[PDB]
């Protein structure tokens, strides 16, 4: 059916790279959102309360979310 | 490249002048440098300052994006005197016409706007009527201070 | 263990963290003494902080 | 005056070429073809009634109000065929013209997808580059002294030689690829 | 595999938007701000019950 | 190559400080310098001229 | 009430959907112009609902649904105002759109960057209706130096052809010179209104405001 | 949830759906489709994550500073003192640009949310919002960007001898 | 779009622009047959065809390659090398 | 500091102790953990800076320029490692040494508390950047590109030493947190008046400021291209670290005073963004470009409002991706092409799309594309500037079209139009070169999701 | 990313709305006004002579 050619420029190097690129970024970053919203869903993000009298928090005992009270 | 190869200096006598010539790879006639105001230009050719444009658009260019062979000594602004930059195409209508007519056409037009701002058109009516004192609380005004009662009277 | 060279960085930086942590002790002289953080030190404590 | 083979251009072609711009405005002045075709015989009658004249010099002057009155009446727009030079198209396909060479930087897990036209490749190189030292040896025996003086190539002059720097012309891709 | 697009592509947005919209952007005040629904005499507020009265006779023309 | 070195590198050497050269570097080197100094002044004499005296109306200007 | 926000902010992650699709692919898409159609029909449903809600009721509403930062006194979050102008001008543009990737389909099929194309004008279309429904002015900002840089691109497409590129260029000229009139008026209305939504520059009502009219009427130009 | 106070709004007034013509509108079929298929399992999920919450519910609180001795009480170059005077101030900036910001937040909602006859309704946000602004603007503007609490002192100084210079003057 | 010619396509095409012109006579044309030579042609009348030829394919031919190809198979010769017959 | 220096000269002997063929494994390894490690900077405070020590503290100023600092090493590492592989591995030992000496030294500058220590160590980072660019260079310039480099540095700071040891003498202490509260007011004087001028010719050199600049455009044609991202990234912030640094001592006369600096940085900016229309290079190209990006930040802090101290920040670290990034294009360039010319490689498009699509991104960046930090702090500037004063706008506005009108056109003639056919040699894209583009691309598209930490000592 | 996104509240940020949120709530319920001209307290300044 006169199928002719078309010269273009090897693309093999930069879908290598993309795809390089792409499973290097979601290896790390598939767990981390699990985790993320796995500590979310089961750990469970903190309330608001007021200070009590006679005991003081840790310094890590003012933050809302666990991981940045970890 | 070498210490012969870059340009030098301005050419005064006639052999290092055509020194310079056989230097860009030109005519001895032809080359003829800009003259030596203190400008630091050099032994450059000086080209009859053209657009490139101009050029034939048909013939064998060594570079066709540019129309420009290859060991041709250049214009001083090669970079200002390219395709998508300035151009000295010569156009059908003289160019001092040309000037002459957007400047009268512009100002008289400016000035023709200038005058209907001095004098302008209308409907032949009267003023728009609103109730509340031309609604003076509804225009944010305070309520603590009680506004001048003006009443609008049919006709 | 032949992976001699790669653990040089990690401990450069455990030596760090342990210089500055024994930097701090020398800089307890308004521990528990300013205007604005002061309070009781607790039972089953010595230090408020290390 | 500026041409790849000659250096002056003569006065009957300068005619021609003015025969053929004032024509081609006169087409694009009136847009019919009924007008058109009366006014460029009307044209052709004008330059054939001027065509018998052997004086250089008259004609040198005829010329010379000829081309003052085209610029004189000249369409400010004329037409431009859609792939010539200020035309609408001018070199918008030239972007998918890739050189061959680039084919040299395939990767070889790619140069098994199409395994004929790359032995057809290599094979044509190899052409190439045993034809390298014959072109170079024909023109290094043809040229004048001091370079050529003037820019056309000669042809080849033997049987199965082939033409001498015929790569780079033969080379350019198709105008819709 | 005919329905596929009509279900990944709106359903599971309108579920996550919603949740995201209800449960996270409805806690924080004058987030969502809306501009109140015109009120036209004859009308009845569902929330309180009481009715605007109704407006007084037109000093008809036509 | 010739063209990029006499573009740049081929200036200075073949120049000559005269009358021409100096009251051109001159006249583009301090003028508009000067013609903005002294804009700018005169522009914030009267600004703060407004400002101490009250004139200058900053009842919501209090992101500075 | 909740169907209202719900489905607006539907139809704008609709849109902005195939981007990201296209932007993860290991394969040649298997006509991406019909995802790209059939994504921005349904995208068109999905907004013509709110147009049928407010012209039944009359609603209008912000959605500040999230924050960005807060500096000094000034604080700028991702607010959204959908009025009468905004959400009765976006069905339109879908509808226009969606008959242009259509047309496009027939036209442009003869090019192997199709998809390159498709992605480019979508992308348009996402910086567009960013701009048609931003509350602050820097959203309107966002939006405006979108789509004028995605006209550059689209006007620069046949990058082999110079004329292509000397106009784009252009564009890029006169559109930096609307920026000009449009910052301007931006710096006028944060020094002396103290903000940038559209709320309180209408509740404040400044009175010699001849200058950041003057920056807009320019940046109209 | 939120406080009441602190951003207020007015009970809401819905008109009653009272149908003039005999066509039935999409509205209520489709708020019935949204209430079927999608308010249900959002309400579902989000029941789950609050049950998983309802296990683990730890504290966490809110801090405070008891007030120091300020800078007007520091005995010049001892800086022991005037540190914890500048730490002082510059919690109460951030907190005093908070309270801009809230009121903003104010005026914005109440612009909004008061329709096209917001310019009379909302007298009372606009009130505040001048009374808070020029309270901004004399406690802290103009001090530069090396600000610190001997500069706003200072400022402060100079505006009560400008108010007492006008004082004296107009007696 | 634009579909591809044979070589015969142009040749038909280019013969049958010679057969409509009132100088040649339809019979004692060819390929080969010289404009000043075969015909006795005039300069004119060949810038004619050239003309004639340019609006019938729709594109522009350089006045130097107009004057140069001065057979009908020269013409036949540059239009399949510009339109790259045969791929 | 002690948790990132002790790192540094322990990574010393890792690239003296390595192998034949490991040095850059070990060396790019290394400096990113130490690039992961450096996130812990982070624990800020809204009214306290995290003093570390006696001599070492980092506010919500530095920490930003620390961390962009440890993370250029590595794409300074990958961006000089292809030229270097036919130099003898001693040799090449010496250049990675001597790379990080240069980080070493300027994470020292930023983090040192007493004003001496910093200006000891800030002109100790002269050192490893005048060796790397008269030995490591490609041309014959690089020689006198050592002197206007050096020679006009050190005499803008030789007054400033003697000035900063008066104070010595004056305050009784150099320190940065004792200065913020023993700081007097400067009167109106002569003396004040050549203290003030002494005090900000160094930074206004290192910037650099307009009349000043000549030492940028002639050290960077020519220098291995990790010198030029170290200067056109990191080593132009230690002037804003001096602004921020030294404009709390020198109130009020820096009001009255520095008027003739601002006329000279604004119209400089739009000479040099001009001289950026008609230029044949593309490392000068850069260079000038951000010449007049640091004349904008000269204005920033000199008009000292607070928000101009943000964009200002934001300007020079988002100005300092996107100048190293835009050296990594023309490194690449002049590597496949052996050559620095603008006019002579076009039409890379047609060849090279993923370097197409880099091109693209960083001129996008560069013309302060919104969101992009780039666009913060230079809207930040623009309405700081304008509240200094209105007819300023004027004199940014153009410039804000000519800083568009190169920036794309610098792009154009790379990558549009025809191709040049004599040149044969464009290689396709090599996975380390691409890698190193979007490791300098990525965080800064990152950074305008969260701008607030890096938006100044006063956010 | 994942550092800085869950970064433990960054200048203290947050929490400068809710002593903030509690603050206007006390003085919206005891008619005090909003926040006053006076930085500090007006009757602990010596004012110099005039
Ligand atoms: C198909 C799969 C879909 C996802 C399925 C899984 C998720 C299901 C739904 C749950 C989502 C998670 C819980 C709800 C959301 C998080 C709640 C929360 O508090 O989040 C913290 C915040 C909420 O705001 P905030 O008020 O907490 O922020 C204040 C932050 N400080 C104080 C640090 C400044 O962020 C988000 O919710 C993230 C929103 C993401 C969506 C918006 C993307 C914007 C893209 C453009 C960026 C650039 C804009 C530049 C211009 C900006 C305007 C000027
Ligand atoms: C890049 C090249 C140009 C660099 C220019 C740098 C800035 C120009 C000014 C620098 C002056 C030198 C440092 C002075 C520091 C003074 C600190 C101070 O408190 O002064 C108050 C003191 C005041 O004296 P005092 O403090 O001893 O007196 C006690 C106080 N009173 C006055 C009340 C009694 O100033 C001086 O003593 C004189 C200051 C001016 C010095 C003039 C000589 C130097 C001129 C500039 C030379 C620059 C280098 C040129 C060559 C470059 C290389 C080729
Ligand atoms: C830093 C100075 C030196 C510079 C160089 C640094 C080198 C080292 C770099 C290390 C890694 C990077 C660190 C910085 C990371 C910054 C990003 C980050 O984490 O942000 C946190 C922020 C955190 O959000 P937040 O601040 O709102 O959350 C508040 C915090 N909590 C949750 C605890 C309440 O993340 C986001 O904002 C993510 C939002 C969701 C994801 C994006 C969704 C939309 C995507 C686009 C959709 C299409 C839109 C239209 C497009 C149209 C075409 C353009």
């Amino acid at each position: 059916g006169k199928r002719l050619f078309i010269i273009k420029p090897s693309g093999f190097y930069d879908k290598r790279f993309l795809k390089l690129l792409r499973f290097y970024i979601l290896l790390t970053g598939i767990p981390v959102v699990i985790g993320i919203t796995l500590i979310n869903v089961f750990i469970g993000e903190a309330e608001l309360a007021e200070i009590p009298e006679g005991y003081v928090p840790e310094h890590w005992e003012y933050f809302k979310h666990p991981i940045s009270r970890w | 490249i070498t210490k012969d190869m870059l340009p030098g200096p301005y050419p005064k006598t006639p052999e290092e002048r055509a020194a310079a010539a056989k230097k860009y790879n030109m005519r001895v006639e032809d080359y003829e440098p800009y003259p030596d105001d203190g400008m630091g230009y050099g032994d450059y050719p000086k080209l009859p300052d053209r657009s490139q444009q101009e050029r034939d658009p048909w013939y064998d260019w060594d570079h066709p994006d540019l129309r420009l062979n290859w060991g041709e000594p250049m214009h001083w602004d090669l970079d200002m005197y390219i395709r998508n930059r300035v151009d000295t195409s010569p156009t059908p209508v003289n160019w001092n016409l040309m000037c002459k007519h957007l400047f009268g056409f512009v100002a008289f037009m400016l000035f023709m706007f200038w005058v209907g701002e001095t004098y302008p058109t209308y409907q032949p009516v009267g003023p728009k009527q609103y109730p509340y004192n031309n609604l003076y609380l509804e225009r944010g005004g305070d309520p603590n201070k009680e506004p001048e009662p003006v009443v609008h009277y049919e006709i | 263990r032949d992976h001699w060279i790669h653990v040089l960085v990690p401990v450069g930086f455990v030596f760090g963290y342990y210089l500055d942590r024994k930097n701090d002790e020398k800089l307890a002289a308004f521990r528990n003494k300013s205007l604005l953080y002061k309070r009781e030190l607790k039972p089953q404590e010595e230090v408020t902080w290390k | 005056a500026f041409l790849p083979s000659a250096a002056y251009l003569t006065h009957q072609q300068k005619v021609l070429q003015l025969y053929k711009r004032a024509l081609r405005h006169l087409e694009s002045r009136c847009v019919h073809r009924d007008k058109y075709r009366y006014f460029a015989c009307l044209l052709r009658a004008r330059f054939d009634e001027h065509k018998n004249e052997k004086d250089m010099v008259k004609a040198t002057q005829l010329l010379r109000e000829a081309e003052k009155e085209f610029w004189h009446g000249q369409h400010p727009q004329p037409y431009i065929f859609p792939e010539s030079p200020g035309g609408t198209s001018y070199e918008r396909y030239e972007c998918y013209k890739v050189p061959e060479w680039c084919l040299d930087d395939w990767h070889p897990s790619e140069k098994a997808m199409y395994p004929d036209y790359f032995a057809k490749r290599e094979q044509w190189k190899k052409l190439r580059r045993e034809s390298w030292e014959r072109e170079v040896k024909q023109l290094q025996e043809e040229t004048p002294v001091g370079g050529p003086r003037t820019e056309a190539l000669p042809p080849a002059r033997k049987q199965g030689d082939l033409p001498p720097l015929w790569w780079h012309i033969v080379t350019r891709p198709r105008e819709r690829p | 595999r005919h329905s596929i697009f009509a279900f990944t592509h709106v359903l599971i947005p309108v579920w996550i938007i919603h949740y995201y919209l209800k449960y996270h952007v409805t806690t924080k005040p004058y987030t969502i701000v809306e501009k109140k629904p015109r009120i036209f005499p004859g009308d009845t507020i569902l929330e309180t019950g009481e009715v605007i009265p109704p407006m007084k006779e037109f000093p008809d023309q036509h | 190559i010739r063209w990029t070195c006499a573009r740049s590198a081929n200036v200075y050497p073949n120049f000559r400080p005269n009358t021409k050269t100096s009251l051109l570097g001159a006249l583009f080197g301090i003028g508009p310098l000067i013609f903005w100094y002294y804009v700018f002044k005169t522009d914030r004499d009267r600004k703060e001229k407004l400002i101490q005296e009250g004139k200058l109306d900053r009842t919501f200007n209090i992101s500075y | 009430m909740n169907l209202f926000s719900s489905l607006t902010l539907v139809t704008l992650i609709l849109l902005t959907m195939p981007i990201a699709a296209i932007n993860f692919n290991t394969h040649k898409f298997t006509n991406y112009p019909l995802y790209v159609k059939t994504t921005i029909s349904c995208a068109f449903i999905t907004s013509m609902i709110p147009t049928m809600m407010f012209i039944h009721t009359g609603q209008e509403m912000i959605i500040s649904n999230w924050h960005w930062l807060t500096i000094q006194t000034l604080k700028l979050s991702l607010s959204f105002k959908m009025d009468f102008f905004s959400m009765m001008f976006v069905p339109v543009a879908l509808f226009v759109t969606w008959s242009i990737m259509e047309f496009s389909m027939w036209y442009m099929h003869s090019d192997p960057n199709i998809n390159q194309f498709f992605k480019y004008l979508l992308l348009f279309l996402i910086t567009m209706l960013i701009l048609v429904t931003a509350n602050n002015l820097f959203q309107l900002f966002i939006g405006w130096e979108g789509v004028g840089i995605m006209s550059f691109l689209l006007i620069g497409w046949w990058y082999g052809r110079t004329d292509a590129n000397t106009a784009a260029l252009q564009a890029i000229l006169y559109n930096r010179i609307g920026d000009i009139g449009f910052i301007l008026a931006m710096a006028w209305f944060l020094i002396n209104l103290n903000t940038w939504d559209l709320q309180q520059i209408f509740m404040l009502n400044p009175n010699d405001s001849n200058l950041p009219l003057m920056g807009l009427i320019l940046a109209a130009t | 949830s939120w406080d009441k106070d602190v951003y207020p709004e007015p009970p809401r007034r819905t008109p009653a759906p009272s149908p003039q013509t005999s066509l039935p509108n999409p509205i209520t079929y489709l708020t019935k489709a949204f209430d079927l298929l999608v308010d249900r399992p959002v309400t579902l999920v989000r029941e789950f994550i609050e049950r998983q919450h309802a296990k683990n519910k730890y504290y966490y609180y809110h801090r405070e500073f008891r007030r120091v001795p300020d800078i007007t009480e520091c005995h010049e170059k001892d800086v022991l003192c005037m540190f914890e005077a500048e730490m002082q101030w510059k919690r109460d900036y951030k907190v005093d640009q908070e309270i801009v910001n809230i009121i903003q937040e104010r005026l914005k909602a109440c612009q909004q949310r008061e329709g096209e006859s917001h310019r009379q309704n909302c007298a009372k946000e606009l009130q505040q919002f001048t009374q808070v602004v020029k309270a901004y603007q004399d406690r802290y503007h103009d001090l530069g960007a090396h600000y610190s609490a001997r500069k706003c002192l200072a400022k402060q100084k100079q505006r009560m001898l400008a108010e007492r210079k006008a004082t004296k003057e107009a007696a | 779009d634009a579909p591809p010619l044979t070589l015969e396509g142009i040749k038909d095409r280019v013969l049958y622009v010679l057969k409509l012109y009132d100088k040649i006579d339809p019979e004692k044309l060819s390929v080969n047959s010289h404009f000043m030579k075969d015909l006795g042609l005039d300069s004119l009348d060949q810038v004619e065809i050239i003309m004639a030829m340019e609006d019938e394919f729709g594109f522009e031919i350089p006045d130097i390659d107009a004057e140069k190809l001065m057979c009908p198979q020269e013409i036949v010769d540059y239009i399949a090398d510009k339109k790259d017959v045969y791929e | 500091m002690l948790k990132y220096i002790i790192p540094t000269m322990m990574l010393m002997p890792l690239t003296w102790l390595s192998k034949n063929s490991m040095i850059w494994i070990n060396t790019t390894l290394h400096s990113l953990l130490i690039s992961l490690t450096s996130l812990l900077l982070l624990n800020q405070f809204g009214d306290n800076s995290l003093n570390f020590s006696l001599t070492f503290f980092s506010d919500s100023l530095s920490t930003p320029l620390l961390i962009l600092t440890m993370w250029l090493l590595p794409l300074m590492l990958m961006a000089s490692q292809h030229h270097l592989s036919k130099e003898n591995l001693a040799r090449k030992k010496l250049f990675i040494s001597m790379l990080i000496l240069l980080q070493l030294f300027l994470i020292m500058t930023f983090t040192a508390t007493e004003l001496i220590f910093f200006y000891i160590m800030f002109e100790a980072t002269l050192v490893p950047t005048l060796i790397i660019i008269t030995r490591w260079g490609n041309q014959t310039e690089r020689l006198n590109a050592g002197l206007y480099f050096l020679f006009y540095t050190l005499a803008g700071s030789l007054p400033l030493l003697v000035a900063l040891i008066y104070i010595q003498n004056t305050m009784g202490s150099l320190n940065f947190l004792i200065l913020q509260y023993w700081v007097q007011p400067m009167p109106n004087s002569w003396s004040n008046t050549f203290m003030w001028l002494a005090c900000m010719m160094a930074f206004m050199v290192k910037m650099p400021l307009y009349g000043l600049h000549l030492w940028l455009p002639k050290a960077h044609v020519e220098a291995p291209i990790a010198g030029s991202m170290v200067l056109a990234a990191i080593l132009l912030k230690l002037g804003g670290y001096g602004m921020m640094r030294i404009t709390l001592l020198l109130n009020p006369i820096t009001d009255f005073m520095a008027y003739p600096f601002i006329m000279l940085s604004l119209w400089g900016m739009i000479m040099t963004s001009s001289i950026c229309l008609r230029q044949t290079d593309l490392k000068s190209l850069i260079a000038y470009s951000s010449v007049s990006h640091m004349a904008l930040v000269i204005v920033a802090i000199l008009i000292q409002t607070p928000w101009s101290y943000m964009g200002a920040t934001a300007l020079m670290i988002a100005h300092g991706l996107t100048s190293s990034m835009l050296f990594c294009l023309a490194n690449s360039n002049y590597e496949r092409v052996h050559s620095r010319t603008m006019i002579l490689a076009r039409g890379l498009q047609t060849l090279l799309p993923l370097m197409a699509a880099w091109w693209l991104l960083a001129s996008l960046t560069n013309l302060a594309l919104p969101p992009s930090i780039n666009l913060i702090g230079e809207l930040f500037v623009v309405m700081s500037t304008f509240s200094w004063s209105n007819i300023t706008i004027i004199l940014m506005g153009l410039n804000m079209v000519i800083t568009a009108l190169y920036s794309l056109y610098m792009l154009i003639t790379t990558q549009r139009g025809k191709h040049t056919h004599h040149i044969n040699n464009i290689l396709p894209s090599f996975t380390r070169e691409n890698a190193l583009m979007s490791l300098h691309m990525l965080p800064l598209l990152l950074l305008s999701l969260n701008p607030k930490i890096i938006l100044g000592p006063l956010y | 990313s994942t550092f800085v996104a869950y970064l433990p509240d960054y200048r203290m940020q947050e929490w400068a709305r809710r002593e903030a949120e509690r603050l206007v709530k006390y003085r919206e319920a005891h008619g005090l006004p909003l926040m006053e001209s006076n930085c500090f307290d007006p009757s602990k300044i010596q004012l110099p002579e005039d």
